[PDB]
């Protein structure tokens, strides 16, 4: 469960 | 389903005109029998608007193919375009297909209108990396399971049919990619082969996706560091 | 225009099919020399579910005018629409244009299926009336202004172009305004034209409309006392 998502 | 067929039925003249075009201008491309008869067929037609704008473009068409050179049917063409409240499709795909027999003058002022004009066909551009974005978003988090096999896969198949594509931003992040992986292998090539690209994307003057290309690359870099 | 011409393009083939049948269904009525040639496209083609479905269409339509009835062809269309989550136009047009060669039993069946997505059509028929709905205001503003001259002028107009519609529920209204518009103005048999319209509308049981209408006209009438 790692804080991201998306970016490009 | 009904509706849809209600809706295109209503437009199905408009896209004819479209398919009229396109057929004419394959006609041009080399034999033009049949070249003829569109003209014999919408000669004494003539009537609708954009009706007299396949005649004449037909017209202009057969003529630079034959001796004689018709004009007024290129002055026709010219001014249809030239006085034009809202810039269509249908606007930019006749004057692609008559733009040769266009006088500059009126080109650079055509150009003017249809610069405006473009607004649709941009939002729409988007879209089509819509795929990719989510090709890479799939690869940056195979990446982020340390999932180097799986990453190494999507892209062996992604290349093998996309092939087809001859698109750039695609090859820029499949390459980049196709480096990435091999950088954090281990492998020589690939140090530079995400540089490459990333030249690529500071030479064109892409500031915006530069910065995340290049962001990224350093964050694992950094990540890789501890190997 | 190019989002919808790329819409279109993209639907074109589901489109074309339409026009298929609708041609196909053309050369029934006569000259089937042709007929064939359709066959000679999907025979050697006969791939898609649609495609055999026009290639089965074709074959029995050719098949009731030959000396020839082909039943793996009226059995294949029969299955094909007694199997179906979604019923679409498609469905209909196709349903239409061969319900003849259909055994009754499926008949039956089909408008089961079709009778709850007919959602669509109905809604659609709103909009028929959407110029009407505005017509009568038209004359029901007219009237509560009492300008009898331009709401007589409106339905002299409107009779002369909708001539060609034959459509009901606009003749009623024409008919029924025709009607108050010689009773307000006090003429006989103006006050019996409203009402034999208003018969129409409880005989074929339109409750809704008919209270309306039926308001309406005791409501002017009531005026009219003055």
């Amino acid at each position: 469960m790692w804080l991201l998502l998306l970016f490009l | 389903n009904v509706d849809e067929f209600l809706f295109i039925s209503n437009n199905f003249k408009q896209y004819k005109e479209f398919i009229d075009m396109d057929t004419a201008k394959h006609y041009f491309e080399c034999r033009n029998i049949e070249g003829l008869n569109h003209i014999l067929d919408s000669y004494k037609d003539s009537k609708s608007t954009k009706e007299k704008n396949l005649f004449a473009l037909v017209k202009v068409l057969l003529a630079t193919l034959t001796e004689e050179d018709c004009l007024t049917e290129r002055t026709y063409l010219s001014n249809y375009l030239i006085n034009i409240e809202t810039w269509s499709h249908y606007e930019t795909v006749l004057f692609n297909n008559c733009m040769f027999i266009f006088e500059s003058c009126f080109i650079e002022m055509v150009f003017s209108k249809v610069i405006l004009n473009l607004d649709k066909y941009n939002t729409l551009r988007y879209y089509g990396n819509e795929s990719i974005r989510m090709f890479v978003n799939m690869l940056i988090l195979f990446i982020q399971r340390q999932e180097y096999d799986k990453a190494s896969e999507i892209l062996a198949k992604i290349e093998d049919y996309q092939l087809n594509d001859d698109c750039l931003y695609e090859r820029c992040c499949v390459s980049f990619f196709d480096g990435i992986i091999g950088l954090i292998n281990g492998k020589e090539g690939a140090e530079q082969k995400c540089v490459q690209i990333l030249e690529i994307f500071q030479l064109l003057n892409c500031k915006t996706i530069h910065h995340m290309f290049q962001t990224y690359l350093e964050a694992i870099k950094h990540k890789l560091s501890l190997e």
